[PDB]
């Protein structure tokens, strides 16, 4: 505890945050090439929305890393 | 620089179009229900009064509002890209001050339609004692043309063989360029546009017999210097060796007509496939060669209502 | 002979056009909701849940008690240029308006300034903060008056409520979203529509029970079999829709829930940002000097203005951003946009 | 709280930073995209403004973590 | 013992400063697509500065949570 | 005597990247602006309009600043 | 711990956030070339998926070192 | 007792020079537009002199904040 | 067992890993872009393409030898 | 001084370099504008000289704040 | 003992990192030449591998760095 | 004796650094465009080469900073 | 003699690692153009594979600072 | 002692890896424009391979500075 507590919420602050900035990085380019398409044609928006929610499964691994280091603090 | 901010203009234009409906309906035209189409289309803003000519100065009129704003709307890297886009009507004015210049026709004998200078620089280039003077005083900051004509001004002043080693440099320069530059899908078309334009050549001097390495040019993919010469001797067979390249359906078509027209809907279907990077330039190229394609053959069916030509007869003209 | 048959029921009537039918008081939001497109006819409006709703989060969010006088004080120079009766024509906005519209943004504008003057006094915020000299309201550091509901200087029992609150209006607008979409789904006969918006809420009811129990307190007994029936109802409809709609689309649902709180985070601070300029030019025009104190209040008057046209617009529009986000896409709102009401003008 | 209280507010900010950096690098190119599309037609923006409002579950989850943070303090 | 409010605030300050870097950031991209609109037709500005105004959320739960860091501290 | 220098610390980062990002802003803000000053005079306003918009983060900054240097 | 585990967890944090911003950055122009790709044709919607997919390596390495520093937390 | 009259010079030191790297930052984009209508129009130097000149504003702050905080020391 | 020191080097192998999936993933953004563009333009060339695109993981594999290396000799 | 003197020299050494770095982030597309109107033509050396040597100024207000904080020191 | 031996696994570590950060940056742009080449034609295979092949001496001297540094150790 | 001697070294080395930083960054876009121009024509290498140079003078203030830090200590 | 030879092994790492991060940024641009100039001309390669060396000074200094550092401590 | 002497050499490594990364920078668009240049023509050689070697003064005052702080320490 004390040092403890906040080197881990530290870690996992940062954890989240780069997850969060390379899910965003992601996305920036993935709605780009989306909109893009949908501008082209909007008969492909299931495969492009699948396209852009594709960038969420390195949120949801940061989520459980968090949640880890919550239950480890 | 700005290759979204002059994108989001170029969707703009690219919205507002007649489509080939708006052309199988004037299938079945006189040039008053062709005069009445293009007056309601986007050549209506243009359209002044009545006949061919007039008609034509409408068209380029909408191709110059609808286009000729892509020289402007971007800084450094998007409009060097721009100016080496439109390349057609720059060197044909280049071409044809060079040719009253070399040949004594006036300067107000030429008419000298809109590439990529303004018409005061192309006046000061076209009176002009040297080559080197000619072209500093056309010289703008991103003209390759500026870059070719200085490089191959140290021939001659104003010749033939100058003027034809001046295009090689130019068409060169426009290829080293693509080059130069982050241009995944830019140089792929550019070198595409030389090979074709080698591959035209060769296709309308069918039976020149003259030495195809000169004729040659760098920069080309879809052939080789010895399919060059087997294209350059009386052999469609080369012609036909072009299978898997965008020459899809061109095979065994020796006429200059023929592979002219091969070459043009490869290059139009080459063209179209730039959608895939629309954040880029790929997009305003695609609606740039839609918009050329469209209004080179909405020139071809004016003149076909107004001289009633047959659906037959616009049938070869009317596929892209 | 007029056959004057009824249009075609919800199944495909798309060639038929679309008019809204709203009452007096709900016609000026026909004006926002025109910023959307026609509706499926079959669709509902919601555009009267909108007047319902943005008039007021606006006034959740506008409770600057300056603000809303500038408010009414241009609602006063507009109605003044209604009176002149032309069209509102601002040449520097190249903008010609109609004084019907005029009108209509005059009594929306009303209408939501009795919520912004009723939650400024929930609030307790009169021109910014004028409790700093003239305790007109009561916290217990400075008793001057009656107490405030809202202390918003002090957040450590406002955040807790405050969020609670949000999260609260966006958990019913989603309910009341899913609700519509299962009820559409159910009167076009569209049963994929119907049961993908019980499989919605059937997951969102188990995952709210789930973030409520594992998250927030203790005695998660009685949402235990809350969350298991929830998370069963979602897996037995989307069996029933097979569609692959993956957990993305139902924690984008969750987001759109979640995004309610942006309101009020967006409201604590534009009043903390107008309490925090007027305590600095009173701190720095009475409490430095007591003389320079008309200089100093016009410095910080202008400072407010200026922050006012900065910010107070978008704050404004983010609730109706947030609403057109939510309530729209919760009800769909972007299938084939119907038919326009087109007859002809006779404009005379 | 020692060094618990002052290292965790900054383990704290330092993911609502990050995750709101990722999320202004999703919205710029987000915004440009639909922006060049809505200037092509008035007519499909209604998946321009949801593509536009897909990225907030990262500031989203970095508010969430903020608030399991003050939580947990 | 006192180095705990410094470095709270000094987390705050980079929280605040990596939102605005964020949000500043996608206001790059907006506005110079909103920009590049507006100046083509002066008929689109109002839905242009609408995609500009859109991304200051995140800077204002930026500033949220830095008040919340305040009252914690 | 460490909670007093470690405030101002994280208020210069604070104001330090604000003005980055207010300046990341204004780049390709200024640059848009120019090419259209450039193309036309008369679309001055709306750039000058548009440009104006992203003083809110500086407004914020200098805010943060203001409350840090009275909790210091 | 309070000393040398607090260090442990804040460097598994930003090995997982490292690696999530890796990924993101190459996921950015692996979705906007992807959603060309189906702009294109449909019928590489398979490769594109195998695409998408191959750009999650490093964050599966990062998972199985945040499993072992878990197990020697 | 030290440590804190050098950390908030160093903090006033990084405030003025990450103030001066985001007015750069604007100065690029802004020099080399107003380098390119020089070179298109040199007539038109003042406007662009005044929009490149325009992004000193930060650094006016930021030489501000850094008085203000040579008055506190 | 280090005051300080256990903790320190499991935080450098863990900015080595990172940092080395930072640049894997920096080459193969660049590297898929332009497999995915001439596997669009060929679906011929897939096993030359696949090879270019597994040489980018031979610094996240001596990362992940650092950081085994780290984790042993802690 | 103690281990302020090297904590002031440091804060002074940060704001000097990131002035310095921002200056040349400033220069850099300035830079690339002006050898491109060098290139077009040599009637506009002075006015481009003089765009690449308005980016001084920020060097100028950090070399007096490190004059000032070597007074201080 | 005490610090110095994480330090100096931190410092080898931050040195295998960020060498194999800029193999891979130098390896981004060599393989996408690389790739375009050899999407030009396949008579490249032993050209193309050679400068692929050429950037691993960074990396190299990285990994005999850390591995006079783990001799340290 | 002091670790101010190793703070201010740690300075000098982040002043030095970023100052180098920053004349590459600059000297980066001018060789490029110095590049581009001289393979036009050497007609203009001379004012090619003074805006090359130009770059110079704030590694010139940096290294005056650091002299005043070497100096002083 | 607490923390001296991990600090300096840290700072020989951070050097080796920047160095070749600097050495491989000038060689992805180096390598690209390198590799254009070589499917441009194969009898190109060896001014190619002389510019791609060319960038390697840099990290024959690092090493030298590095074996300089290893012979310092 | 034991603390003052390790941050010499953090600070030393700062310094050179920090300037390398600047050398490289400058290094990367410099040397693209000049292959560019030699695949035109080799003839313009001499001054590409100036233009190559003329941006090591930053990386010299560098080496300068790291030299000062080896005779120092």
């Amino acid at each position: 505890g004390g040092l403890d507590r906040g080197l881990i919420a530290v870690g996992m602050g940062l954890a989240v945050g780069l997850a969060a900035l390379g899910t965003g990085v992601a996305q920036a380019r993935i709605g780009a090439a989306g909109v893009g398409a949908i501008a082209e044609d909007r008969s492909n928006f299931g495969t492009a929305l699948i396209f852009l929610l594709l960038p969420e499964t390195l949120v949801i691994f940061g989520l459980l890393i968090a949640f880890i280091l919550n239950g480890r603090l | 620089d700005d290759f979204a901010y002059l994108n989001a203009r170029v969707r703009v234009r690219r919205g507002t179009l007649l489509k080939e409906s708006f052309f199988q309906e004037a299938l079945d035209l006189s040039f008053a229900d062709f005069l009445r189409l293009l007056s309601e289309t986007v050549y209506g803003g243009e359209l002044a009064g009545q006949g061919l000519p007039d008609v034509d100065r409408a068209v380029l009129r909408t191709q110059a509002k609808l286009v000729g704003d892509l020289p402007r709307l971007v800084t450094g890297e998007a409009r060097e890209a721009v100016r080496l886009l439109l390349l057609r009507n720059d060197l044909h004015n280049l071409q044809a001050l060079l040719r009253a210049k070399a040949t004594g026709r006036p300067f107000e004998e030429v008419l000298l339609l809109p590439g990529t200078l303004r018409e005061e620089v192309w006046r000061q280039a076209y009176e002009a004692q040297d080559p080197a003077g000619m072209a500093q005083v056309l010289a703008v900051p991103g003209h390759p043309l500026a870059r070719a004509l200085r490089a191959v001004l140290r021939e001659t002043q104003d010749l033939a063989r100058v003027e034809a080693l001046l295009a090689k440099r130019f068409f060169e320069d426009v290829a080293k360029a693509a080059k130069g530059l982050d241009q995944p899908a830019l140089r792929d078309y550019l070198a595409l546009e030389v090979d074709a334009e080698n591959l035209r050549t060769a296709f309308k001097l069918q039976g020149s017999g003259l030495a195809p390495d000169a004729f040659f040019l760098k920069g080309g993919r879809f052939v080789d210097r010895v399919r060059f010469a087997r294209l350059m001797e009386g052999d469609y067979a080369v012609l036909d060796e072009l299978s898997g390249t965008p020459f899809s359906g061109l095979s065994g078509v020796r006429d200059l007509k023929a592979l002219e027209r091969g070459l043009r809907c490869v290059l139009l279907k080459e063209a179209k496939k730039g959608v895939q990077d629309p954040l880029g330039v790929g997009l305003v190229l695609a609606y740039v060669k839609e918009r050329e394609w469209e209004a080179v053959r909405l020139r071809l069916l004016a003149r076909r209502a107004y001289f009633g030509l047959p659906r037959a007869q616009v049938e070869e003209e009317v596929v892209c | 002979v007029y056959a004057f048959e009824p249009v075609d029921e919800h199944h495909e009537a798309d060639r038929i056009p679309v008019v809204l039918d709203n009452p007096p008081w709900a016609k000026p939001f026909e004006l926002l909701v025109s910023f959307l497109n026609t509706p499926k006819y079959g669709t509902f409006d919601p555009t009267p849940v909108v007047p319902v709703f943005f008039p007021f989060w606006f006034g959740m969010i506008v409770g600057d008690i300056g603000y809303a006088l500038l408010f009414y004080l241009v609602g006063r120079w507009l109605s003044g240029y209604v009176k002149r009766n032309e069209p509102l024509v601002i040449d520097l906005f190249a903008l010609k308006l109609k004084p019907q519209v005029i009108g209509k943004l005059v009594h929306i504008l009303n209408w939501m300034v009795f919520w912004t003057v009723v939650w400024g006094v929930i609030y307790g915020e009169f021109f910014g903060t004028f409790l700093e000299h003239l305790g007109v309201f009561g916290t217990p550091e400075h008793p001057g008056l009656i107490p405030i509901l809202i202390h918003r200087i002090d957040t450590a029992k406002t955040a807790n409520l405050l969020i609670l609150l949000s999260v609260a209006f966006g958990v019913v607008l989603v309910f009341f979203g899913l609700a519509l979409r299962a009820y559409l789904g159910l009167k076009h006969r569209h049963m994929a529509h119907f049961w993908e918006g019980v499989g919605y809420l059937g997951g969102l009811v188990g995952v709210l029970a789930l973030a409520a129990s594992y998250l927030g307190n203790l005695q998660a007994g009685w949402l235990q079999g809350l969350m298991y029936l929830g998370f069963g109802v979602f897996l037995l409809a989307v069996l029933m829709s097979r569609i692959w709609l993956m957990i993305p689309e139902i924690f984008t649902q969750a987001g759109h829930i979640l995004s309610h709180i942006r309101i009020y985070a967006v409201g604590a601070a534009g009043g903390i940002l107008a309490g925090l300029l007027t305590d600095v030019g009173f701190a720095l025009a009475e409490r430095l000097g007591l003389l320079g104190v008309l200089l100093g209040l016009l410095v910080a008057g202008v400072l407010h203005l200026l922050i006012l046209l900065l910010t107070t617009l978008g704050h404004m529009l983010q609730p109706i951003r947030l609403l057109w986000v939510e309530f729209f896409t919760k009800f769909g709102f972007y299938e084939e946009n119907g038919r326009p009401y087109r007859p002809f003008k006779s404009v005379r």
